[PDB]
């Protein structure tokens, strides 16, 4: 129709990516009942406490406090640089 | 009289047909009102225009949480409104101050300062019950100006 | 190049000898400190480590490798402040021993 | 010349449902003027029209007519007058 | 004393009561020793609990279950 | 040991055990305790005489850049005989390393502030004055931020109770919004939650 | 340095309003809620102030 | 990695300036672009006629409080106080008592609908699944003195509907 | 006391400072009373100024008075400018508050010994 | 019975009932009654919006609103059936176009001298005026003293209060002056003979009630309100233009809320400094207010600074 | 000099932030704003709560982020508790953690373009924003403020759907970002409205302690998104934008390319999710399932006690920060050793990002100053740190 192509001369022409999803091909509903898998060592005869010790980790280790040709070690190796992401860097 | 009381079905209709609100954006209840301004539940042109200068208001809206550093500034703007005014406060932190309620510096209620008429509950009232509060407000206007000086 | 990457600096001007003064500018002031603190033992270690690789080889880009700063004009600023650092090491005295030990139970965490 | 090819679609759409009284009565509440095709059953006179599956948010619109529990005729509806079974449906929850 | 706050307010009050509505139940019977009570349906309602029914033919509504259970 | 336990690493636990060691070696004037956290963090306990120069030493170097002042906080600890605890947190840009500076103090004893050393402490340093009363030295503009104009409490310490004393109300007696003593509608019911039996073996106290 | 060693018992005021002289604190040991027998809730001194009226709202 | 955006030197020759000279002088910009992207007016207005039309929701949507009960009425609540101890605003207050039959029930039951911050943990803390956040946003009374819900609102409010509530739990209880 | 002071040393850089800003308040009380557009008499303001200074005169230790100096000076920052919108200055006067009894027979008829 | 501090959210025992309470006098009195905390029961006549500014004085649950006419009986009885004390301040100026205006000071205080008194109330207090005398002046000033005696038959002990002229913020008598922007400012009536009466200040008025509301023993012993020092002069009218430097009406305007060129103009120029043997204000203490300090507040004209 | 306080004015934007202006005739040269309109008593309030109960008060700290806040809290707690979260759970925290950036970077442009005064790009994008809150309601509990991330990983699994929805959503979004490119980039007046404004590029642009954009887009390449991991977050491919000079228009053009990265990551994340569980299995932290807390004996005692009190956290201080979509997010969570935490000091952006308004403003107009503020993207209630 003639009101259609005036939208297609202005700002390109899209015709499919509407601002509403109110039309068809929006996902309406889903049928099936769910059931969840129970995976991570929930079972028996090997899955067993004192192996999984998720807590009880010790104190922060004290280093030499009050009461030699060292190489002047950095806290970490320095940050090596970056690439330039070869899609369109300009 | 049937002649005179017919007139206030225009005037008390006209004030509930054009409301020019102020909004006090202070906390997370401000953001949801912007989605009411967004044209899904398009707030404009259902009787009520968008934002407006502080002079020309009828319905002020306090949203969010009040602090003691804002309790003077609220009353001064509340004085500058004209006479047929109404106060409607959304947000559960404008009805008792939500939680933050036992804090040392939050205004307890937004009712011990201004007299408020309609209480919408909820951390954010979902811009779905709030148009329902506004249609409650226009439903509240069933008052009369005639048969007030015509009685006394 | 005309922009140095990191905006706010300018390539000003010459590598390989603006640096070579400023390392040697520090090393003469470095000798002024009384040598009992190991501050000299590591600072003179890394400057002699640096200036040996600094003096004097092409190119600018090769001097970026084996000298882990930013760009070469910013490597000035890596040692620019360090000259301002070491001259105030004479003013206060860190080589002096500890002062004001805490009262014997303070850095215990669980109350 | 598109002032008549879509006007033939709109002519039956305006005139051919209720005539002049069924059009002007439903006109005086809002611009909700396009008549729904499919109808619901419940309950009083509020036939919840289900549209032609070409909308969402505006496909399952309702009609308020008259005095659910002793109210006024036509000019005071807060929208809370729906029975508490359609909240499963009118909110599009199922 | 308090009777003035609702004048023209009609006192919206509940109608039914669950103070005594257990007593109109057809009190169940089995003729066994110990019974499950996942009443109201499985995975909802009150949790599983086992009751001894030997003594004045009853159970005692299990507390949780509420329904009068007996033999 | 298993899945669903955090896999620790030893590389960062090695260098942070290595780097912070020769820090106390080259300033044994201010450093009084260094400790390594078991998850790659470092504390350098410093008596506040060296509040300026140790920062000034970490302000610039060639082996330690550390020019990203992230976090100034303040922690109170009663029953310490010197209450408060100013704790910094600074970031090395070139090295991706976190280190904190724990400096104790007391109330009336001032602290030489970090105003020439850092200019990100412009609003952070004033906050401790408003909340605790720790008067930092030589700040160009000490004022009142994040509190109301009439408080006298410095509330973030422990003796200040949950509500204040200043529950505010309006009257039409003349125009004013007047203060009043505080009145609640509900107690804020305080529970009791500490279960006994000592779930932690590692942090066991000296049994005296 | 400006050390200026001096002596005074530090009594600080002005921060509360009047409840310095009004109230009296209490320092005690919480001792074994005797519905059970866990002794972890010893070893820490606590405080609690005066209790005043609780009416009906 | 990197990308250098807005980093492009100009053309600076004979012909390409005429593309930058016709731009400023005759405005081939600002009309082809900005007068066409506004119009773009012929699209359908996506507005919900709120008193008639309503929007979408989810089966796990929160809202008004209500209480459930068993088949023929039993007061599913057992007054095990767990919803109280996890309410962040302490909007719950419950006084219980042994009712004369023997099983314990409630005497006072409160939800500070002002204070209620809707963390919904009460729905996920009851073992006998008593309190339920009912999905109805019908609200907005006119006093502060009204929204404090006593018990005889909530059992009534839990019995204005149940088929609304009983279908949403039954479609969602498998996930949680 | 192994602690450095703030400004004063011992009592004589101190007591000249509390006298100092008193004049700054004293020319301020007539200056603000027409500025903040409130209506009391101006002598009441000068009585309330000396009310505040005289009450805390039971101090025999430096750097606490000096701590009040920083508190006393910071009051003038909002005061000389306009940062207290007609309420905080009125907050000094316990005006609409009901009077405390402060008498033993008077306390006994009302209250569970507050 | 009382409990705790009466700052806010207390009980304080009393349960009052204040009629009228929409004008200048009746509003400002109740604004003390919701401060100490009580069950204030205020019924209004025909005005839902005109009590909106009243509510933020009582905290929560302390106030309650009801509807009543006054010529009806049970609307003045259903509300007052559960209380302890009750005061009244109802009345106004000029005769309505529909009302009777004579019996409103006769049968309307009698309409609450009905079963209201019989129901079990005590310390019922009515208002008087200092100038309401049985003499032949005026149509409004007299016919107020008729209610002072003909209704005094009922409630044999009341302590009916007798105020003088009052000055506050939004009264009529002091705002009758400086609302006279006109082509001539004339006093009443170009003479400095009788001016003026006793302008007691409005804080003293509301303070007299709250001391008397559990005084005790103040029934029958009627009281009078002392004014300022001491009589007053003609200078007051010159005092206006010197320092001033020379609610449910309608939708547009009220047709008749006039300056009333009738017996309004004489009801104030009839001073009558009455008998000092009434106790009546200093014994119901403590009330002592000048005029020169409260005059800056109420007057408001174009200069506002100098 | 005139001392106007153009702020408390409810002139759109956000009627707050009342400040002073000691303007020198027309130029400003002195700006000293006031904050504290919402102090709310936050950091004192948490000292009485437990760990699970205090959790939504992190959620209400922004206006916008719902899953980027509480991402900086559970990851600040799970380090203390020696837990890695289960692998299905980590793919959701990156999914919603890379969907809130498509809420800030829409609001950070439109609300800036409203103070400026353009009307139509405010309504042209929030109408597309509605297609995204249906997700939040479908998965967690509400419109915005969702107590959804827990310390024990994800609360519950997202239902059937939400995989042909997000792929339906994200395949039609780049046309909408190509709209605003025509609306603002190629336009001249908006370019003329913002070029060479707020030129702050020196080493005091980092000595002020700024976080990202109003960083790297002005120069210094650094970010917390591929030098520091969170979860499965390094196993996806993307790049980070850098602008040319140090003004607002070269921190604006970060945000167009930033939204062109979140579409790639979502279209990269959906291909890699395995089926699995939700919670941590050892159940001293996660609650057990509803079908379990009605059958066995072990389930209730590790259910009924887990809501009366909370967890058991070991002592020792900790600290972390993540990428909030406007900056770093410091949390210095002091632990004591019980169900109730000790001090919880937060660092939010805006402390640095608005104290440096003093340097950034002067030498310029008054109408410049409102155009400055909507570039840093400052939200109040978040300056309550
Ligand atoms: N102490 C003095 O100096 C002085 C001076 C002048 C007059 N008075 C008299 O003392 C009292 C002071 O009143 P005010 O200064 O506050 O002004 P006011 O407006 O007259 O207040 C008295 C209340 O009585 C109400 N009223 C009038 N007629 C009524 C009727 N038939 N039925 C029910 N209510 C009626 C009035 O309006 P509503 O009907 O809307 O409630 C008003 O609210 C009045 O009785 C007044 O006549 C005293
Ligand atoms: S609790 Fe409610 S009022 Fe407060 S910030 Fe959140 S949504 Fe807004
Ligand atoms: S929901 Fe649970 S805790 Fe709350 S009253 Fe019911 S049984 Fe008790
Ligand atoms: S609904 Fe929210 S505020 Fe109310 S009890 Fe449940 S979790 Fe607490
Ligand atoms: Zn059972």
């Amino acid at each position: 129709r003639f009101i259609q192509w005036l939208r297609n001369w202005a700002s390109g022409r899209d015709l499919q990516a509407k601002l509403q999803l109110r039309y068809q091909e929006i996902s309406k509903r889903t049928q099936p009942p769910p059931k969840l898998p129970v995976g991570p060592s929930h079972k028996l005869s090997n899955n067993y406490y004192c192996t999984r010790d998720g807590r009880r980790e010790a104190m922060p280790p004290s280093i030499v406090m009050s009461s030699s040709e060292k190489k002047a070690v950095s806290p970490a190796p320095p940050i090596k640089r970056w690439e330039l992401s070869q899609d369109e860097p300009y | 009289e049937y002649v005179v009381a017919k007139l206030d079905d225009l005037i008390n209709w006209a004030r509930r047909s054009s409301l020019w609100p102020m909004t006090f954006g202070l906390a997370c209840c401000a953001v949801e009102m912007m989605h009411m301004a967004a044209p899904r539940y398009d707030m404009d042109r259902f009787g009520v225009v968008f934002r407006a200068s502080p002079r020309q208001s009828d319905v002020m809206i306090v949203a969010g949480t009040l602090t003691n550093k804002m309790a003077p500034a609220l009353r001064k703007v509340y004085d500058q409104m004209p006479e047929p005014r109404y106060v409607v406060s959304m947000g559960s932190c404008a009805n008792g101050g939500g939680y933050y309620h036992y804090s040392y510096s939050v205004v307890r209620g937004c009712d011990r300062i201004v007299p408020v008429d309609i209480y919408v509950p909820g951390c954010p009232p979902t811009a779905e019950a709030l148009l329902y509060g506004i249609l409650q407000l226009q439903k509240k206007i069933k008052r009369e100006k005639r048969l007030r000086i015509w009685y006394r | 190049k005309k922009t140095t990457g990191l905006v706010g600096l300018a390539v000003c001007e010459t590598p390989h000898e603006r640096l070579k003064i400023l390392y040697t500018k520090i090393l003469d002031v470095l000798g002024h400190i009384p040598k009992n603190a190991a501050y000299r033992k590591y600072t003179e270690q890394i400057t002699n480590e640096k200036l040996s690789m600094v003096k004097a080889e092409p190119d600018v880009k090769k001097l970026e490798e084996r000298l882990q700063g930013g760009q070469i004009e910013e490597v000035i600023l890596q040692a620019e402040n360090e000259l301002s650092l070491a001259r105030k090491m004479i003013q206060w005295k860190p080589w002096e021993p500890l002062v004001e030990e805490p009262p014997a139970s303070q850095w215990k965490w669980p109350i | 010349m598109e002032l008549l090819q879509v006007l033939k679609r709109g002519l039956q759409q305006v005139s051919g449902h209720g005539g002049l009284r069924g059009y002007l009565r439903v006109l005086f509440r809002a611009n909700d003027v396009r008549v729904g095709t499919l109808v619901g059953e419940d309950k009083y006179g509020n036939k919840y029209y289900e549209d032609n599956k070409q909308f969402f948010g505006r496909h399952r619109w309702v009609i308020y007519t008259t005095e659910m529990n002793g109210k006024n005729t036509f000019w005071d509806v807060d929208g809370s007058m729906v029975p508490p079974e359609w909240h499963r449906w009118l909110h599009c929850m199922t | 004393y308090r009777k003035v706050r609702f004048v023209g307010r009609q006192k919206e009050v509940n109608e039914n009561f669950a103070i005594d509505l257990i007593a109109e139940q057809p009190v169940s019977q089995v003729g066994s020793r110990v019974i499950s009570c996942d009443g109201g349906g499985g995975a909802l309602g009150h949790p599983r609990v086992y009751i001894n029914l030997d003594k004045e033919t009853k159970t005692g509504t299990c507390g949780y279950c509420g329904l009068q259970f007996r033999q | 040991t298993r899945p669903t336990v955090r896999p620790r690493n030893d590389v960062a636990h090695k260098q942070l055990s290595a780097f912070g060691e020769y820090v106390a070696e080259i300033l044994p004037k201010y450093v009084q305790q260094v400790q390594v956290s078991c998850f790659n963090e470092l504390e350098i306990c410093i008596h506040p005489d060296g509040v300026i120069p140790v920062l000034t030493f970490l302000r610039d170097h060639s082996n330690a850049q550390f020019k990203s002042l992230a976090d100034l906080t303040a922690v109170d600890i009663p029953t310490r005989q010197n209450r408060f605890e100013i704790v910094y947190n600074l970031l090395s840009l070139r090295f991706n390393s976190r280190i904190r500076v724990k400096t104790y103090t007391d109330e009336l004893t001032p602290i030489e502030s970090s105003v020439p050393v850092y200019k990100a402490a412009n609003w952070y340093e004033r906050e401790i004055w408003d909340m605790f009363g720790v008067f930092f030295a030589n700040h160009p503009d000490l004022r009142r931020i994040l509190t109301d104009y009439g408080f006298e409490g410095h509330p973030f310490r422990k003796d200040f109770p949950l509500s204040g004393y200043v529950e505010l109300r309006y009257d039409d007696e003349v125009k004013r919004v007047v203060a009043e003593p505080v009145e609640l509608a509900q107690e804020f019911r305080k529970f009791d939650l500490n279960s006994p039996w000592e779930a932690f073996p590692a942090y066991r106290q000296p049994p005296e | 340095i400006t050390v200026d060693e001096k002596l005074d018992i530090t009594t600080i005021t002005g921060v509360p309003e009047e409840h310095i002289k009004t109230r009296k604190a209490r320092i005690f040991v919480p001792a074994r809620n005797n519905m059970q027998s866990g002794v972890n809730n010893t070893k820490k001194w606590k405080m609690e102030f005066d209790t005043r009226e609780r009416w009906e709202n | 990695t990197y990308k250098y955006v807005n980093l492009r030197e100009p053309s600076m020759d004979m012909k390409s300036v005429t593309d930058r000279a016709a731009q400023t002088l005759l405005w081939t910009e600002l009309i082809r672009g900005l007068g066409m992207t506004l119009s773009y007016l012929f699209r359908e207005p996506a507005t919900i006629n709120y008193p008639f039309e309503k929007g979408p929701l989810s089966p796990r949507f929160r809202g008004e409080h209500a209480l459930r009960r068993y088949p023929s009425g039993e007061e599913r609540c057992i007054a095990c106080k767990l919803c109280e101890a996890v309410c962040p605003a302490q909007a719950i207050t419950i006084e219980a008592e042994p009712r004369a039959d023997g099983s314990r029930r409630t005497t006072r039951y409160d939800i500070d609908m002002t204070k209620c911050i809707y963390c919904g943990f009460c729905q996920e803390a009851c073992p006998v699944d008593a309190i339920v956040e009912g999905p109805n946003f019908e609200f907005s009374t006119e006093t502060h003195e009204e929204l404090l819900y006593n018990k005889e609102k909530l059992l009534n409010n839990g019995d204005k509907w149940e088929a609304e509530i009983a279908a949403n739990i039954q479609a969602d209880y498998l996930y949680r | 006391t192994s602690v450095k002071p703030i400004f004063s040393r011992d009592m004589n850089e101190a007591k000249r400072r509390v006298r100092e800003l008193y004049r700054a308040w004293y020319r301020e009380v007539p200056n603000t009373v027409h500025l903040f557009q409130l209506d009391i008499s101006v002598k009441q303001g000068r009585d309330k100024v000396r009310e505040m200074f005289k009450k805390n005169a039971h101090i025999t230790d430096p750097r606490v008075v000096d701590l009040l100096v920083i508190k006393g000076k910071m009051e003038l920052e909002e005061t000389i400018k306009v940062w207290k919108q007609r309420t905080h200055v009125m907050r000094f006067f316990h005006e609409t508050e009901a009077p405390r009894p402060k008498d033993f027979l008077s306390k006994f008829y009302v209250g569970h010994d507050p | 019975i009382p409990h705790g501090k009466g700052g806010r959210s207390s009980v304080s025992g009393i349960v009052a009932t204040v009629f009228g309470a929409t004008g200048f006098l009746g509003r400002y009195v109740v604004n003390h009654l919701g401060r100490m905390g009580s069950q204030v029961i205020v019924p209004h006549r025909c005005e839902p919006y005109d009590t909106m500014h009243l509510r933020p004085m009582g905290d929560l649950g302390q106030i309650i609103f009801m509807d009543w006419n006054g010529r009806d009986k049970d609307s003045i009885r259903r509300a007052v059936e559960h209380s302890s004390v009750v005061i009244n301040l109802v009345g106004r100026e000029w005769e309505t176009q529909n009302f009777d205006f004579e019996d409103v000071f006769v049968k309307i205080p009698q309409a609450i001298a009905q079963v209201s008194k019989e129901a079990g109330v005590e310390k019922f207090i009515h208002i008087s005026h200092l100038n309401a005398d049985i003499k032949s002046s005026s149509k409004y000033l007299r016919s107020k003293a008729v209610g002072e005696k003909e209704v005094r038959e009922t409630f044999p002990e009341a302590t009916i209060i007798k105020p003088a002229e009052i000055f506050g913020r939004e009264d009529r008598f002091l705002n009758y002056f400086a609302n006279i922007r006109w082509f001539g400012g004339v006093p009443l009536i170009s003479l400095g003979k009788k001016t003026v009466k006793q302008p007691v200040y409005i804080v003293d008025v509301t303070k007299g009630i709250i001391n008397a509301i559990k005084d005790p023993d103040a029934r029958g012993k009627t009281f009078a309100f002392v004014g300022p020092s001491r009589y007053l002069l003609f200078d007051l009218v010159q005092y206006v233009f010197a320092v001033a430097h020379r609610i449910g009406r309608l939708f547009e305007i009220s047709p008749f809320e006039p300056w009333t060129t009738r017996d309004k103009v004489e009801r104030i120029h009839t001073t009558d400094k009455i008998l000092p043997h009434l106790p009546g204000l200093e014994d119901l203490g403590v009330e002592a207010t000048p005029l020169e300090l409260k005059a800056i507040e109420v007057l408001r004209r174009h200069r506002t600074y100098r | 000099n005139l001392t106007l306080n153009f702020g408390p004015q409810h002139p759109a934007a956000h009627g707050v932030l009342r400040l002073v202006m000691e303007l020198s005739g027309e130029m400003v040269r002195k700006c000293d704003p006031h904050i504290g309109l919402l102090h709310r008593g936050t950091e004192k309030l948490i000292e009485y709560k437990t760990y699970l109960q205090a959790l939504p008060y992190f959620d209400r700290l922004d206006y916008v982020s719902m899953m980027c806040n509480e991402q900086a809290y559970s990851l600040a707690v799970e380090k203390l508790l020696n837990i890695q979260p289960p692998p299905r759970a980590q793919w959701i925290r990156v999914l919603f953690g890379e969907i809130t950036r498509l809420l800030n970077h829409i609001m950070a442009v439109t609300t800036h373009a409203l103070d400026i005064g353009a009307m139509t790009p405010f309504f042209w994008m929030f109408e597309e924003r509605e297609k995204m809150f249906e997700f939040y309601e479908r998965v967690s509990g509400a419109r915005m403020h969702a107590a959804y991330v827990r310390p024990g990983g994800v609360h519950q699994d997202l239902p059937l759907g939400l995989m042909d929805d997000i792929y339906e959503f994200s395949k039609n979004f780049s046309l909408r970002i190509d709209e605003l490119e025509e609306m603002l980039t190629n336009n001249r007046i908006w370019r003329n409205r913002t070029v060479d404004i707020g030129i702050v590029t020196a080493e005091d642009a980092l000595n002020y302690g700024f976080s990202g954009v109003m960083l790297r887009g002005s120069g210094i390449q650094w970010d917390l998104r591929k030098t520091q991991p969170y979860d499965v977050y390094d196993q996806v491919e993307f790049d980070v934008p850098i602008g040319s000079r140090g003004d607002c228009y070269d921190r604006y053009l970060c945000r167009v390319e930033e939204m062109r990265q979140s579409i790639r990551i979502i279209s990269q994340c959906l291909n890699k999710m395995p089926p699995g569980e939700i919670k941590v299995d050892d159940a001293k932290v996660s609650p057990p399932k509803r079908a379990e807390m009605k059958t066995s004996m072990e389930s209730l005692i590790h259910h009924f006690k887990l809501y009366t009190e909370g967890y058991q956290v070991p002592p020792g201080a900790t600290y972390t920060a993540i990428e909030a979509p406007k900056g770093e997010f410091g949390v210095y969570l002091v632990s004591d050793g019980s169900s109730r935490p000790y001090r919880c000091k937060i660092k939010a952006p805006g402390f640095a990002h608005l104290a440096g308004l003093d340097k950034m403003s002067k030498g310029h107009m008054l109408a410049d100053v409102v155009a400055i503020i909507g570039t840093q993207d400052i939200v109040f209630g978040e300056v309550d740190r």
